[PDB]
């Protein structure tokens, strides 16, 4: 029934604060150590912090102590990440996870966490038009922080698309391309429109894709 | 500090075949070593603890193995939901480290990518930025090179490459080459091409066009 809901995360300025949340559910919560892994957008998995079963002991990675504080409250079968002095290298996926007989024995979804300088910004949607198979696509440009999500066709659309990962460019906005390739015999007989969405800037953006 | 490292960073196999993903403590860490498993975009999901023991829903082709300071993952027969990452983690003392990894991925058979190339649409013209776009599709293995040309001059230092995950379906790349302009610069030169080699082309492909088409 394990369940496993991180909370919390946001963009942030290098030096501020953030609280983490994460409510668990489905399993004794008190018995059990908690633990917060997280892991950055390109590397692997690292551990950050735990904290035993009573609250009594508490261990951290050493990059963040003092920095950052775990706690729990079995009121609530909830755990808490209090991160202050934030880093750029702290940005990262933060995900929560009891220990069993295995530590991190499951995982919640994880929560975005960003830290930079850089000014949440929405992105330009752009036709890639075309002009055997054809191919056609949008260009999703100049935004910050990730992520954006693209569709095609609100969903109706899904063999043959490639929505490729986000490169930062040189002034510091990420930009992607998605694009799908059809039969050409279609181009005509099925409407192409790629939706675009930025939460973190309260952006949509819907895009038909012609000729 | 117990350092964890993982052999080798990654590794193709086909399905139903057998790999063997290792791990080496800088220290004695007994039996208390654990293994993940993790699908790109994905949260984790933890597969051995203790080293040889398999964690609620796991079938039996995954096993562990291993004691002091090596340890072992074995896959009896990997299915398509077994392409993924794989870590390894001691937590026989704080702190608790990780393995960087082995990448696990479908070996098939060599495709050419299919070839187009996109000229700046005019709705981006009109904003004072030009973006040139190169897309190789659906190809196998991952290696390519990819070159621009304008107006027969060779450029390097301002084009930006982004390549997508093994895809689920057909075990294929895909891969964009975006050539980043002013509006300016761009509109000073007149013939686009981007050259394509990939091993499954017997000639290196080009795709131009020419700006005002």
């Amino acid at each position: 029934e394990v369940q496993l809901v991180e909370s919390g995360g946001g963009l942030v300025q290098p030096g501020g604060s953030l609280r983490l949340s994460c409510a668990a559910s489905g399993f004794a919560f008190s018995t059990y150590d908690m633990s917060w892994v997280r892991q950055a957008p390109g590397k692997g998995l690292e551990w950050v912090a735990t904290i035993s079963s009573g609250g009594s002991y508490t261990y951290y990675l050493d990059s963040v102590k003092g920095r950052f504080t775990i706690s729990r409250d079995s009121s609530k079968n909830t755990l808490y990440l209090q991160m202050n002095s934030l880093r750029a290298e702290d940005t990262a996926v933060y995900y929560c996870a009891p220990t069993t007989v295995v530590p991190f024995a499951y995982w919640g979804q994880g929560t975005l966490v960003t830290v930079s300088s850089a000014s949440t910004k929405g992105p330009s949607v752009f036709p890639l038009a075309p002009s055997g198979t054809a191919a056609l696509g949008c260009l999703v440009k100049d935004y910050f922080p990730e992520p954006v999500t693209v569709s095609w066709n609100s969903g109706a659309l899904t063999s043959g698309v490639h929505t490729f990962p986000a490169v930062l460019q040189s002034s510091g906005l990420y930009s992607l391309s998605s694009v799908v390739t059809v039969p050409s015999s279609s181009l005509g007989t099925q409407t192409y429109i790629c939706n675009v969405n930025h939460k973190p800037s309260n952006t949509k953006v819907d895009k038909k894709v012609e000729p | 500090d117990i350092q964890m490292t993982q052999s080798p960073s990654s590794l193709s196999a086909s399905v139903g075949d057998r790999v063997t993903i290792t791990c080496k403590a800088s220290q004695n860490v007994r039996t208390v070593v654990a293994w993940y498993q993790q699908k790109p975009g994905k949260a984790p999901k933890t597969l051995i603890y203790l080293a040889s023991n398999r964690h609620t829903g796991v079938p039996s082709r995954f096993s562990g193995s291993g004691s002091g300071t090596d340890f072992t993952l074995t896959i009896s027969s990997l299915q398509p939901e077994d392409f993924a990452t794989y870590f390894c983690l001691q937590h026989w003392s704080y702190p608790l480290t990780f393995g960087q990894g082995t990448k696990v991925e479908i070996k098939r058979t060599v495709a050419a990518p299919s070839v187009f190339i996109f000229p700046p649409s005019d709705e981006q013209l009109k904003s004072g930025t030009a973006s040139v776009v190169c897309l190789l599709n659906n190809f196998y293995p991952r290696e390519a090179k990819v070159q621009w040309k304008v107006d027969n001059a060779l450029q390097s230092g301002n084009s930006q490459e982004s390549v997508t995950e093994q895809d689920s379906k057909d075990s294929t790349y895909s891969l964009s080459s975006t050539l980043t302009l002013s509006k300016a610069d761009y509109e000073k030169h007149k013939v686009y091409a981007c050259e394509v080699t990939h091993q499954g082309l017997s000639s290196p492909v080009t795709k131009s066009f020419n700006r005002g088409e």
